């Protein structure tokens, strides 16, 4: 309906020039990124005939 | 009769090599390791770069 | 509807390594397998005429 649209912008240069603790700020974080590594097992499952 | 054994199935048991049999096997071999394609970019010939 | 799916699995190694009757176990018979042959037998039917 166009009410709602999507949007999206960068980050002020006030804000991003001084970010976590410069010139006497606080709690202005940066964003961080990390890597997980997490692993998966599998198991070998028999089967068998007679005759 | 010294059995095989096998693990419990239980994930934790396959990784860290524990059987309910006799021997204990070393690790669970390395099959490979999967990481998630970086998505495609669209380029910028659909708008003016302007530098 | 997707409620009743259809799957398919082995056996697990703890219950296979000891099939009818290994290191003391029982009960647990294995599955097996044959043929029947069976046969047909046909009567060769006359046809004849005269001049």
């Amino acid at each position: 309906a166009g009410a709602l649209v999507e949007i999206a912008e960068g980050m002020a240069t006030s804000i991003a020039e001084l970010q976590e603790g410069f010139n006497g700020s606080t709690d202005n974080p940066w964003n961080e990124m990390g890597f997980r590594i997490d692993k998966q097992v599998i198991e070998a499952k028999s089967r068998q005939l007679k005759a | 009769a010294e059995i095989g054994g096998d693990h419990g199935y239980n994930a934790t048991n396959i990784a860290a090599g524990q059987t309910s049999g006799a021997v204990t096997q070393i690790g669970p071999a390395v099959m490979g390791m999967v990481r998630r394609a970086i998505p495609n970019l669209i380029a910028f010939d659909i708008c003016g770069v302007q530098p």
